[PDB]
C-alpha cells in the first residue's frame, strides 16, 4: 500500500504533500504543462486500490492519530482510521475497499455531498474551513465510534474531503485553501465556483486528454480560456 | 520549489 | 453521418427505436444481463463521433418531421438540435468540437448544462411534465427557434427532449416511466432526477459487479440486479 | 418482442 502524510504546518508543507502525492499516483499530460505545472492522468491501478493520508501538523506550536483512505482510481475518500483505536469507519458505498490489519466498520451512512451535508447540517458553498476547524475535526473523528455518522463527524469529513481529496484534484482548491495556513489564520470560505468544480470533476477528466495546441475549452458552465486558466484551476483527472 | 499556479 | 430514428407512434415504436439505437451503440455486460435485458456499454469510437437521431410519429400523419438531434456518442451528449427543413444546425458553446457537414452551424451562446437550460426555461426537472402534447409543443418551439441565443420554449423544448431519447437510452426506468404517456403525464421524480445526475459515478461500478450482491454509488442503491435492470440501460465507457 | 424490464 501507498501512504503519503499531509501536513499541514505552513502553507508550504501543505502545498509540497499535495504535490508529492501528485508525482507519484498520476502522470503529466503533454499537451497541458507550462514550467514544472502540468495537468496529470491518475495512473491505472487494479480494481480497488487506495492509498492512506496521515494528516499532520494540525498543531504547527500532537493530533496525529488521523488516517484516510483513498480509493486511487478515483480520489474518493473511502473512510478514515483512528490509529489510536485501529479502527476503519468505512462509507457504505465503499465496501469493496479491504484494508487488512485494522478493524472495519461498516457504516450505514455512504460518502455523498447530499449525505453528508443532510446529516452535517451544512452547505458546501460558504462553508468556513479554518486551523481551528480542522484540529476540531480531528477530535470530532477521533471521539466517533459506531456505525451511524452523526452531524460532528459529517461535518469534519466535509472540511477534511475538501481540503486533501478536492484540493488534490483542483489547484485552484489548494491556492484557495493554503492561505488559512499563515501565522494569523484567515478563514478560507468555499465558494459556489469551488462547488462546481468538484461537481464537474468526471466531466472535465473526459475533454482535456483532447485539448490540442491553446485557446479555450467549454465544459458546461465551466470555461477556461486558455492553458494557464487550465493550469489554474485543474491539477489531477480521472484516467478513462 | 513550487510552481507559479500554486 | 451514423442515422437512427425515434419513433414516437406508439409505446411499442418507442421502446423498439431505444432498444435498436442500443444495440448498435453498446455492447452488454455479460455479467449483468438476464433474457434479453442487459446493462450495455457504449462503444468506444474516435473523439468527437456523433450520431443523427431523426424524431418521427409525434402525431397523427407527413407531420412533425423537421427535427433532428445530434448526439455525441462516447458520452451521449446532445450537442445540438438541427432543423432540417431550414437545414440549420443549433449548436450548443460546449460543442463546438462537433462538426456536422452539409448544414449551416450556428453556434449558441448557450451551454448545454441543466443549470443553465433550467434557469433560461424557468424550468426545474424535478416535478417537471412530459406528454405526447408537451413533446409536440417542444417541437413546434424548436422549428419555430432562430439566432444564436436560446429562448425559454427551446430551453424547454430540450429539457424535454433530452429526458426522453438520451436519458431514455441511458435509464430504462426513465424509459419505462415515460412511455405511457404515449399510448396519463409522466412527471419527472427527484429519484429520476438523482439517477440522471450520478450517471458517472454508476457507469465507474457496475463494470466491477460480480454475482449478484447489493450495489451501492452514494444514495444510488441496486438491491440485486434485477433492481440494476430495471433502471439501468446504457453506461459509460472507462 | 420486448423484455420484462421495458
Ligand atoms: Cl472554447
Ligand atoms: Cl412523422
Ligand atoms: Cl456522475
Amino acid at each position: 500500500m501507498r501512504e503519503f502524510t499531509i501536513d499541514f504546518s505552513t502553507q508550504q508543507s501543505y502545498v509540497s504533500s499535495l504535490n508529492s502525492i501528485r508525482t507519484e499516483i498520476s502522470t503529466p499530460l503533454e499537451h497541458i504543462s507550462q514550467g514544472t505545472t502540468s495537468v496529470s492522468v491518475i495512473n491505472h491501478t487494479p480494481p480497488g486500490s487506495y492509498f492512506a493520508v496521515d494528516i499532520r501538523g494540525l498543531d504547527v506550536y500532537r493530533f496525529d492519530h488521523l488516517r484516510l483512505i483513498i480509493e486511487q482510481n478515483n480520489l474518493a475518500v473511502a473512510g478514515f482510521v483512528n490509529t489510536a483505536t485501529n479502527t476503519f469507519y468505512r462509507f457504505s458505498d465503499f465496501t469493496h475497499i479491504s484494508v487488512p490489519g485494522v478493524t472495519t466498520v461498516s457504516m450505514t451512512t455512504d460518502s455523498s455531498y447530499t449525505t453528508l451535508q443532510r446529516v452535517a447540517a451544512l452547505e458546501r458553498s460558504g462553508m468556513q474551513i479554518s486551523r481551528h476547524s480542522l484540529v476540531s475535526s480531528y477530535l470530532a473523528l477521533m471521539e466517533f465510534s459506531g456505525n451511524t455518522m452523526t452531524r460532528d463527524a459529517s461535518r469534519a469529513v466535509l472540511r477534511f474531503v475538501t481540503v486533501t481529496a478536492e484540493a488534490l484534484r483542483f489547484r485552484q482548491i489548494q491556492r484557495e485553501f493554503r492561505q488559512a495556513l499563515s501565522e494569523t489564520a484567515p478563514v478560507y470560505t468555499m465558494t459556489p465556483g469551488d462547488v462546481d468544480l468538484t461537481l464537474n470533476w468526471g466531466r472535465i477528466s473526459n475533454v482535456l486528454p483532447e485539448y490540442r495546441g491553446e485557446d479555450g475549452v467549454r465544459v458546461g458552465r465551466i470555461s477556461f480560456n486558455n492553458i494557464s486558466a487550465i493550469l489554474g484551476t485543474v491539477a489531477v483527472i480521472l484516467n478513462c | 520549489g513550487f510552481g507559479l499556479f500554486d
